[PDB]
RNA sequence: UCCGCGGCGCG
DNA sequence: CTCTGAATCTCTTCCGACGCGCCGCGAAAA
C-alpha cells in the first residue's frame, strides 16, 4: 500500500521528473514484461514502478544507463549474429 | 503526428478559395424524398461532397474495396470513406462581387480606414443609393466625391463616358484595385511629419498602421471583396432524420438555400437584359441575404423563419456561451464519467472513497473486459458482454482485482478552486450513491443536501501516475491561497473533542493516580471513572535532539482522563503541552499544523484519521443533544426590557414638548436602545456561562456550565456568539432594506414568540441576503473567468533572473493598528538586498535567501522595520518569471518548481473568495510611544504650539524598538501640541484641527496689508448678522465684474513703516492671495506674528464591484488630479466654466497648463510649490496617473493594499502573490516615445518583453535603445492584447478579434496555455512541461 | 448514472449528454484550469483526445485497453477541426504552418 | 431516437 | 467675423456561472 509519494519526491527532488520517470519504469514494465526489482507483495505495477523510487535503486540517470546498455547489447548481439552468418556463408 | 509549428491567419484570395473547393453548386434542393438521396447538383450532391456511404458508389456499379480511389463512369461519385463529406467544401460564385460583413461594418472599418471615405456614405453606395466616381478628363468634380442619382444624370449630359461612376458592389472593388499602398504610406508619413494636430495625427497613424500591415502581410486589399463564397461541407450542416421520414433543417441549410435562389435568379435576371431597376434591387436584396448568411442580425432586423426565431449564422456559431468555442473546444464531454449524490462514509481512510458497486462496474467495464480475456473465461468480446451482463461471480472478483490500485478524479460541480478535484483510491459499497470522507468535505465545500458529483478514471499508466502523486487527497494538504491547513475538523469531531477534554470539579473516580493511559482506558471503559474526573497520571513525551534523535522523558502531571486517552493517539514526536488545554477548533487546527510541521507528512495523515475515528466515537458517547429548556431565559431581561421602556418614553415625551428634535431623538433612542442590547446580552451570557457545583467537601463552587448550547458555541463547532445571543437574548436592532433602523426593536427572542409585526419586520432582512447571496454567484464566476484569461499564460521557467530592484515591504497601519504583521507579509518570499542589522552595517540577512520560519524568527527578534523583496512585478525574465521572483510555494513548502502554472493558480486563489464577498477635528495617541513626524514642514507659533506648513504630512507613533504602531494623516495647518521625538502616552490629544475650515498661516511676523482692495472687483464689505463684526468676502471669478475678473487680492507682509517683509530663506516678499468666496475679519494693515493665521475658507462601494473596478482600472468619475510637474504653482488667464491651472517648473522650461472644472475645491494654495506627482485635489485616484507619475511600484503597492484591505475587512485570508502575479500580467503592453535604433514606430504600443530585448539588443550592439512608458490596459484590455489570437478569439469579442488577425496576417505560436488546450497537445506546464523542454531543445537543433 | 462508451453526437463526434440519451458528463472548463493548476498535463490531454473527440485515438486506445496496453495514442481533436472548417467558411484562409 | 428553441426546479 | 481643433454628446456594441434534471413542441412546405 502507498498512501503518500513524499519520501519519493524528495528521492526525485522534483515531483515533475519523479512521475516521468516512474511513468518510463511502469510502461516497460507493463508491456516489456520486465521484472520488478523489488518483491511485489501482490501489488499492481504502478505501485511497485513508484515503490523501486522509494528504494532508490533507480532515478532518471540509472534509467538511462539500463536502457542504454541494453540497446548496445542488443546491437552487439546483432552484430554477433550476423558474423556468424557470415562465417557459415563464407 | 503532423506536429505543426505555429497558426496562421490570412485573407481568402479568390483563386486559392477556388482551389479549396471541390466544385460549385447549381441548385436550392438538398435530398429526394422518394429516395432519400441527394438531388445531382444540391447541396448534398454526391459527385461535389463525397458518398452518401462508405466505399460505395452512388449508382451501386462498385461496390467493393478494391474499387478505392474510383470515379464512377455510369455516376460520376468518388468510392471513399464518408469521411470526406466532413472536409470537402463547396463553392459559390455570385453574378455580382459582393463585400464581406465583417470588413464593412465591424468598428472601426476596415475598409473604411483603408480609404478616406466616412463609413456611412460608402455603406450607403454599397447598398446601391449612389454612385463612385473615377476620374478621366477635366470636369470641376474629381475622383472619390459621392454621386447621387440626378446629379449622375447632369453630369452625364455635361461630361459623358470622360469619367465613370459605378453603382456600389462592383465600384468598391474596383477603386479598391486602383491604389498602390507605397505611396500612400509615404505621403501619409510627410503628412504625419508636417501635421500638428494631435487627432489628426491619431487618424494617420491608424491609417499608415493598417496599411503597412496589408503591405508587409503580401495580403491584397482587394481581396476584401468577395466574388466566391465556400459552402461548409454538408457533415457540418446535417439533415436530422424525423419520426416517418421527416427531417429536421440545420439553420445553415436555410440560408444558403436562399442565396442560392438569390444568385441563380440575378443569373437568369441578367442573361434576360432587363433595366437596371430591377438587377440593382435583386443584386442589393442578394447583398442582404449573404449579409444574413455570414451574420445574420448584425445590421438591420434579422432574417427570420416561421418558427419567429432569429437564424443562426455562421458568425453567431462562433461567438457566445453556447457558440463553438466555449461549448465544444473547452469543457468537451467525456466518456468513463457518472455522477451521483454523496453520503458521509465514516469508517473510511482519508484517501479512499466509496463507491457504488454498479457505477464501479458501467465505469471499469473495459478493465473487466480486458482482465475476462486475460483469464481466458472469456473467448470473445461478445462472450465478456454477456458474462458482465450476466453479472456471473467470477465478475466481480475481478472487478475488486482491478480496482485495486487504480484511483478516480472526483469533482464536485461547479469547481471553484484547485481542491475542488480530488483523486481517491475506491473501495466498492452497495447502493447507489458516493461515500466520501467527512474531513474533505470542508475542501469539496460539500454540505451533502443532496448535492450531486461526478466521477471520471483516468486510463493511461501517465495519468494513473499524475492522479496518485498530484491529486491524492493525502498529498495538497495546504491550500495554495494560503499556507492554513484545509483538512480541518468541525461539527460533530471538535463537539466530541472539546467533551472529551472538558473537566468537571467532582465526577467519579477523581482524585485516584493512574500508571499511565491504558489503565486509564481500562478505568473509563469500565465506567469507573467518568470523563471529566481530574487525576493524575504518568505520561512521556519525545523530542527531536540536534540531530532529531527522539529523547523521552517522562512524569506525572495532573490531567482529565479524557485527555488520558487522547494521548494514545498523539504520534511519538508531539509536546504534551499542546494537548493540556480545552480543545476547541482553533486549537485542533493549530494541533495538526504543529504536528504536520514538526513530524512527517505519513504521522500527520494517521494522526489525522485517528483523531477523526476517536472524535466521532466519543461524541457519540457523549449524547450531547439540545433542550427546549437549553435557552434559559435571564429574569434580568424583563426588568431590562422595563427600564428601556421607560426610557424611550420619556424621550418621546421630551420630543413631544419640543425640546428636542426629530433627527437627535431618533439617533438617542437608538443609543438607548442598543445599550439595553449590550445589557441584555452580557447578563445572559454571564449566566449561560457559569454553573453552580459541589466539591469533595460539599462546598459551593463554580464551573464552566455544561449546558448543551454553551458548549456547541464555545466549541467552535457549528456556532458562534451572535446565533446564541439571538437564541434567548433580544435579536437587536437590524435595518430597512434602505438602511434606515427601524427605531422598532425585534423584543422576543426565538424560544418566545416574536409577534406577527415583528417577524414581518425581521424578514427583510433575510430576504436582502438570500437574494444578494443567489445574485453575487454569476458576477463571481465572472470576475474569476476574466482574471483565469489574463493570468493562463505565467509559468515559471528560468531558476533566476540577475536583477536586484525589489519591493520595500513594511507593516500596514491604518487607525493606529498594525492590520498585517511584516512575519506574515514577508513570509516565504526571498530577499532582495543583504538585510543589516540595525543601527549598523552588518549583514543580517544575506541576499537572494529565502524566508522560512527560522529566518523570519530572526527578523523578529532583532526588530527589523523594513525589509526589500524580489517581487514578480519586477521579473526581468521574457515570456515567464524566475522561480526566485515568486519564492516560496504554499502548498510545499520549498521553493516552486519549473513548469508550475503559477497564473492560473492565482486567479483561482481571488476567485474563491468572490463567493464570500459582500457588495450589498483631533487625533488620540492610542499606545505608550515615541511621536514622529514625516514629509513636514512645520513652525511654531506665538502660543507655543506648532503648526504644518506642508502637505502629505504624517504623524507617526514608534516604539522604543524602532517599530511604528500607529500612523495618521496631519491636516493643513493643524495644531500640533507635541514636538518631535517627544514621549507620549495613550489616550493622548497631540493635534487639532477644524475640519470643516481650511485656514491660512503666517510664518514670519509683521503688518499684513491688504493689496487689490476693491469692492465689486476683488472684494466686498460685509458685515457679519449675528455679531456684527465688519469683514471682507472675496469674490467669484465671475462674481466680480469683467474688469477686476483677472485682479488678485492678496495679503502682504510689511514692517511698521511698509517696508517689505521677505519669504524666509529667499528675497521674494511674503504675499498670500486670497481666493474666491473667502472671508476676513480682520482689516488692512494690520499687525501679526508669527505662525499666525486669518482665514475663513469652507471645507461607500460594495465589496466585489470594488474588486471588478480596481482590477478593471475603472477610472473613477471624481478623479483627484495630481500635478504634473515639481513648480510653483498659479492660475492663469481665467477661462470659461473651468479654471486654467499653470504650473511653473523651478528649472524646467515649459510651463504645464490644465484645465480644472470650477466647481473643484482643490487642496493646494495657488502660492504653492509642488513635488512631481502632488496631490493637487481630493477623491479617488486613477491607477493610470499613479502608473504614469509615481511609477510601477507605487501602482503595485497601492493595488494590493486595496483589495487586500477588501478582504481583509470580509476577513478572508490571501497571500500578497497572488494580487502581484495579475498585477504583473496586467501590465503586458507599453508605449514608445523614441524609437531610437529600433525598428519601432513613436507612438506605437507594443510588448513590454519585446522592447525590453530589443533594447537590450541594441545595447549590444551598442545603438540607441527605445525609451518606452508602461501603460496600465484593463484586465479585458490585456486579455485582447496577448500575441496569441487564438487565446484572445477563445475569450470574448470573438468577431473583432478574428477580424483584427485575418487583417494583420498574425502568426499565432500557441505559446499560452488555453491556446495548447484548445490544439490538444501538451499544455506547457507541470508534467507536460519537461516534454516541451524535450521538444524546444531538439526543434531548435534539427 | 454511468455512461463509460455510448452514442456519439454527429456533428462533433462529442459524446451525448443527459441519461435519457445515456450521455456523458461534461468536464467544463472550471475543471480544466483545476486540472491546470495542479499540472497533470498528461490526465488533460487524455481527457481532451481520446475520451472526447479523437476517433482514430480512441479507437486505438480502446483496442490498447482490451489488450491490456495502457499506452496513450494522442491525435487531433476532431472539433478543432470543425472549427478550423468554420472558420474557412467566412471567407477567411486559416490553416497549419510548418506542415 | 440522436436536431433546435422556450419554460421549471435542484444543487 | 471666420476657420480649425478640441472636447463633449449621441449612437452602436458587447455581455451578466455552471452543472444537470424535467417538461414540451416544430412546417406556405411538399
Ligand atoms: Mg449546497
Ligand atoms: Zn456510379
Ligand atoms: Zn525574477
Amino acid at each position: 500500500a502507498r498512501v503518500t509519494v513524499q519520501d519519493a519526491v524528495e528521492k526525485i527532488g522534483n515531483r515533475f521528473d519523479l512521475v516521468l520517470v516512474a511513468a518510463r519504469r511502469a510502461r516497460q514494465m507493463q508491456v516489456g514484461g520486465k521484472d520488478p526489482l523489488v518483491p511485489e507483495e501482490n501489488d499492481k505495477t504502478t505501485v511497485i514502478a513508484l515503490r523501486e523510487i522509494e528504494e532508490g535503486l533507480i532515478n532518471n540517470q540509472i534509467l538511462d544507463v539500463r536502457e542504454r546498455q541494453e540497446q548496445q547489447e542488443q546491437e552487439a548481439a546483432e552484430l554477433q549474429a550476423v558474423t556468424a552468418i557470415a562465417e557459415g556463408r563464407r | 503526428t503532423e506536429e505543426f509549428d505555429a497558426i496562421k491567419i490570412a485573407l481568402a484570395s479568390p483563386d486559392m478559395i477556388r482551389s479549396w473547393s471541390f466544385g460549385e453548386v447549381k441548385k436550392p434542393e438538398t435530398i429526394n424524398y422518394r429516395t432519400f438521396k441527394p438531388e445531382r447538383d444540391g447541396l448534398f450532391c454526391a459527385r461535389i461532397f463525397g458518398p452518401v456511404k462508405d466505399y460505395e458508389c452512388l449508382c451501386g456499379k462498385y461496390k467493393r474495396l478494391k474499387h478505392r480511389g474510383v470515379i464512377c463512369e455510369k455516376c460520376g461519385v468518388e468510392v471513399t470513406q464518408t469521411k470526406v463529406r466532413r472536409e470537402r467544401m463547396g463553392h459559390i460564385e455570385l453574378a455580382s462581387p459582393t463585400a464581406h460583413i465583417w470588413f464593412l461594418k465591424s468598428l472601426p472599418s476596415r475598409i473604411g480606414l483603408l480609404l478616406d471615405m466616412p463609413l456611412r456614405d460608402i455603406e450607403r453606395v454599397l447598398y446601391f443609393e449612389s454612385y463612385v466616381v473615377i476620374e478621366g478628363g477635366m470636369t470641376n468634380l474629381e475622383r472619390q466625391q459621392i454621386l447621387t442619382e440626378e446629379q449622375y444624370l447632369d453630369a452625364l449630359e455635361e461630361f459623358g463616358d470622360e469619367f465613370d461612376a459605378k453603382m456600389g458592389a462592383e465600384a468598391i472593388q474596383a477603386l479598391l484595385k486602383s491604389m498602390d499602398l507605397e505611396q500612400e504610406c509615404e505621403q501619409l508619413r510627410e503628412e504625419l511629419n508636417e501635421t500638428n494636430s494631435e487627432t489628426k495625427r491619431k487618424k494617420l497613424t491608424k491609417r499608415i498602421k493598417l496599411l503597412e500591415a496589408f503591405v508587409q502581410s503580401g495580403n491584397k486589399p482587394e481581396w476584401m471583396i468577395l466574388t466566391v463564397l465556400p459552402v461548409l461541407p454538408p457533415d457540418l450542416r446535417p439533415l436530422v432524420p424525423l419520426d416517418g421520414g421527416r427531417f429536421a433543417t440545420s439553420d445553415l441549410n436555410d440560408l444558403y438555400r436562399r442565396v442560392i435562389n438569390r444568385n441563380n435568379r440575378l443569373k437568369r435576371l441578367l442573361d434576360l437584359a432587363a433595366p437596371d431597376i430591377i438587377v440593382r434591387n435583386e443584386k442589393r436584396m442578394l447583398q442582404e441575404a449573404v449579409d444574413a448568411l455570414l451574420d445574420n442580425g448584425r445590421r438591420g432586423r434579422a432574417i427570420t423563419g416561421s418558427n419567429k426565431r432569429p437564424l443562426k449564422s455562421l458568425a453567431d456559431m462562433i461567438k457566445g456561451k453556447q457558440g463553438r468555442f466555449r461549448q465544444n473546444l473547452l469543457g468537451k464531454r467525456v466518456d468513463y464519467s457518472g455522477r451521483s449524490v454523496i453520503t458521509v462514509g465514516p469508517y473510511l481512510r482519508l484517501h479512499q472513497c466509496g463507491l457504488p458497486k454498479k457505477m464501479a462496474l458501467e465505469l471499469f467495464k473495459p478493465f473487466i473486459y480486458g482482465k475476462l480475456e486475460l483469464r481466458g473465461l472469456a473467448t470473445t468480446i461478445k462472450a465478456a458482454k454477456k458474462m458482465v451482463e450476466r453479472e456471473e461471480a467470477v465478475v466481480w472478483d475481478i472487478l475488486d482485482e482491478v480496482i485495486r490500485e487504480h484511483p478516480v478524479l472526483l469533482n464536485r460541480a461547479p469547481t471553484l478552486h484547485r481542491l475542488g478535484i480530488q483523486a481517491f483510491e475506491p473501495v466498492l459499497i452497495e447502493g447507489k450513491a458516493i461515500q466520501l470522507h467527512p474531513l474533505v468535505c470542508a475542501a469539496y465545500n460539500a454540505d451533502f443536501d443532496g448535492d450531486q458529483m461526478a466521477v471520471h478514471v483516468p486510463l493511461t499508466l501517465e495519468a494513473q501516475l499524475e492522479a496518485r502523486a498530484l491529486m491524492m487527497s493525502t498529498n495538497n494538504i495546504l491550500s495554495p491561497a494560503n499556507g492554513e491547513p484545509i483538512i480541518v475538523p468541525s461539527q460533530d469531531v471538535v463537539l466530541g473533542l472539546y467533551y472529551m477534554t472538558r473537566d468537571c470539579v467532582n465526577a467519579k473516580g477523581e482524585g485516584m493516580v493512574l500508571t499511565g493511559p491504558k489503565e486509564a482506558e481500562r478505568l473509563y471503559r469500565s465506567g469507573l471513572a467518568s470523563l471529566h474526573a481530574r487525576v493524575k497520571v504518568r505520561i512521556t513525551e519525545y523530542e527531536k535532539d540536534a540531530n532529531g534523535e527522539l529523547v523521552a522523558k517522562t512524569s506525572l502531571k495532573d490531567t482529565t482522563v479524557g485527555r488520558a486517552i487522547l494521548w494514545m493517539i498523539v504520534p511519538k514526536g508531539l509536546p504534551y503541552s499542546i494537548v493540556n488545554q480545552a480543545l476547541g477548533k482553533k486549537a485542533i487546527s493549530k494541533m495538526l499544523n504543529t504536528c504536520y510541521r514538526i513530524l512527517g507528512l505519513k504521522p500527520t495523515v494517521i494522526f489525522a484519521d485517528q483523531i477523526m475515528y476517536t472524535g466521532f466515537a466519543y461524541a457519540a458517547r457523549s449524547g450531547a443533544s439540545v433542550g427546549i429548556d437549553d435557552m434559559v431565559i435571564p429574569e434580568k431581561k424583563h426588568e431590562i426590557i422595563s427600564e428601556a421602556e421607560a426610557e424611550v418614553a420619556e424621550i418621546q415625551e421630551q420630543f413631544q414638548s419640543g425640546l428636542v428634535t426629530a433627527g437627535e431623538r431618533y439617533n438617542k433612542v437608538i443609543d438607548i436602545w442598543a445599550a439595553a442590547n449590550d445589557r441584555v446580552s452580557k447578563a445572559m451570557m454571564d449566566n449561560l456561562q457559569t454553573e453552580t457545583v459541589i466539591n469533595r467537601d460539599g462546598q459551593e463552587e463554580k464551573q464552566v456550565s455544561f449546558n448543551s448550547i454553551y458548549m456547541m458555541a464555545d466549541s467552535g463547532a457549528r456556532g458562534s456568539a451572535a446565533q446564541i445571543r439571538q437564541l434567548a437574548g433580544m435579536r437587536g436592532l437590524m435595518a430597512k432594506p434602505d438602511g434606515s433602523i427601524i427605531e422598532t426593536p425585534i423584543t422576543a427572542n426565538f424560544r418566545e414568540g416574536l409577534n406577527v409585526l415583528q417577524y414581518f419586520i425581521s424578514t427583510h432582512g433575510a430576504r436582502k441576503g438570500l437574494a444578494d447571496t443567489a445574485l453575487k454567484t454569476a458576477n463571481s464566476g465572472y470576475l474569476t473567468r476574466r482574471l483565469v484569461d489574463v493570468a493562463q499564460d505565467l509559468v515559471v521557467t528560468e531558476d533566476d533572473c540577475g536583477t536586484h530592484e525589489g519591493i520595500m515591504m513594511t507593516p500596514v497601519i491604518e487607525g493606529g493598528d498594525v492590520k498585517e504583521p511584516l512575519r506574515d507579509r514577508v513570509l516565504g518570499r526571498v530577499t532582495a538586498e543583504d538585510v543589516l542589522k540595525p543601527g549598523t552595517a552588518d549583514i543580517l540577512v544575506p541576499r537572494n535567501t529565502l524566508l522560512h520560519e527560522q529566518w523570519c524568527d530572526l527578523l523578529e527578534e532583532n526588530s527589523v522595520d523594513a525589509v526589500k523583496v524580489r517581487s514578480v512585478v519586477s521579473c526581468d525574465t521574457d515570456f515567464g518569471v524566475c522561480a526566485h521572483c515568486y519564492g516560496r510555494d504554499l502548498a510545499r513548502g520549498h521553493i516552486i518548481n519549473k513548469g508550475e502554472a503559477i497564473g492560473v493558480i492565482a486567479a483561482q486563489s481571488i476567485g474563491e473568495p468572490g463567493t464570500q464577498l459582500t457588495m450589498r477635528s483631533s487625533i488620540q495617541v492610542k499606545n505608550k510611544g515615541s511621536i514622529k513626524l514625516s514629509n513636514v514642514k512645520s513652525v511654531v507659533n506665538s502660543s507655543g504650539k506648532l503648526v504644518i506648513t506642508s502637505r502629505n504630512t504624517e504623524l507617526k507613533l514608534i516604539d522604543e524598538f524602532g517599530r511604528t504602531k500607529e500612523s495618521y494623516k496631519v491636516p493643513y495647518g493643524a495644531v500640533l501640541a507635541k514636538g518631535d521625538g517627544e514621549q507620549v502616552a495613550g489616550g493622548e490629544t497631540v493635534a487639532n484641527w477644524d475640519p470643516h475650515t481650511m485656514p491660512v498661516i503666517t510664518e514670519v511676523s509683521g503688518f499684513v496689508r491688504f493689496t487689490d482692495m476693491i469692492d465689486g472687483q476683488t472684494i466686498t464689505r460685509q458685515t457679519d448678522e449675528l455679531t456684527g463684526l465688519s469683514s471682507l468676502v472675496v469674490l467669484d471669478s465671475a462674481e466680480r465684474t469683467a474688469g477686476g475678473k483677472d485682479l488678485r487680492p492678496a495679503l502682504k507682509i510689511v514692517d511698521a513703516q511698509g517696508n517689505d517683509v521677505l519669504i524666509p530663506g529667499t528675497d521674494m516678499p511674503a504675499q498670500y492671495f486670497l481666493p474666491g468666496k473667502a472671508i476676513v475679519q480682520l482689516e488692512d494693515g494690520v499687525q501679526i506674528s508669527s505662525g499666525d493665521t486669518l482665514a475663513r475658507i469652507p471645507q461607500i462601494t460594495g465589496g466585489l464591484p470594488r474588486v471588478a473596478d480596481l482590477f478593471e482600472a475603472r477610472r473613477p468619475k471624481e478623479p483627484a488630479i495630481l500635478a504634473e510637474i515639481s513648480g510653483i504653482v498659479s492660475f492663469g488667464k481665467e477661462t470659461k466654466g473651468k479654471r486654467r491651472l499653470v504650473i511653473t517648473p523651478v528649472d524646467g522650461s515649459d510651463p504645464y497648463e490644465e484645465m480644472i472644472p470650477k466647481w473643484r475645491q482643490l487642496n493646494v494654495f495657488e502660492g504653492e510649490r509642488v513635488e512631481r506627482g502632488d496631490v493637487i485635489s481630493d477623491g479617488p485616484e486613477a491607477p493610470h496617473d499613479i502608473l504614469r507619475l509615481r511609477g510601477v511600484h507605487a501602482v503595485t503597492r497601492y493595488i494590493v493594499n486595496e483589495v487586500q484591505d477588501v478582504y481583509r475587512l470580509q476577513g478572508v485570508k490571501i497571500n500578497d502573490k497572488h494580487i502581484e502575479v495579475i498585477v504583473r500580467q496586467m501590465l503586458r503592453k507599453a508605449t514608445i516615445v523614441n524609437a531610437g535604433s529600433s525598428d519601432f514606430l513613436e507612438g506605437e504600443q507594443v510588448e513590454y518583453s519585446r522592447v525590453k530585448i530589443a533594447n537590450r539588443e541594441l545595447e549590444a550592439n551598442g545603438k540607441v535603445g527605445a525609451t518606452y512608458s508602461r501603460d496600465l490596459l484593463g484586465i479585458t484590455k490585456a486579455s485582447l492584447a496577448t500575441e496569441s489570437f487564438i487565446s484572445a478569439a477563445s475569450f470574448q469579442e470573438t468577431t473583432r478579434v478574428l477580424t483584427e488577425a485575418a487583417v494583420a496576417g498574425k502568426r499565432d505560436e500557441l505559446r499560452g496555455l488555453k491556446e495548447n488546450v484548445i490544439v490538444g497537445r501538451l499544455i506547457p506546464a507541470g508534467t507536460g512541461y519537461a516534454y516541451h523542454q524535450d521538444r524546444m531543445r531538439r526543434r531548435a537543433a534539427g | 448514472h454511468a455512461r463509460s462508451t455510448g452514442s456519439y453526437s454527429l456533428v462533433t463526434q462529442q459524446p451525448l449528454g443527459g441519461k435519457a440519451q445515456f450521455g456523458g458528463q461534461r468536464f467544463g472548463e472550471m475543471e480544466v484550469w483545476a486540472l491546470e493548476a495542479y499540472g497533470a498535463a498528461y490526465t488533460l490531454q487524455e481527457m481532451l483526445t481520446v475520451k472526447s473527440d479523437d476517433v482514430n485515438g480512441r479507437t486505438k486506445m480502446y483496442k490498447n485497453i482490451v489488450d491490456g496496453n495502457h499506452q496513450m495514442e494522442p491525435g487531433m481533436p476532431e472539433s478543432f477541426n470543425v472549427l478550423l472548417k468554420e472558420i474557412r467558411s467566412l471567407g477567411i484562409n486559416i490553416e497549419l504552418e510548418d506542415e
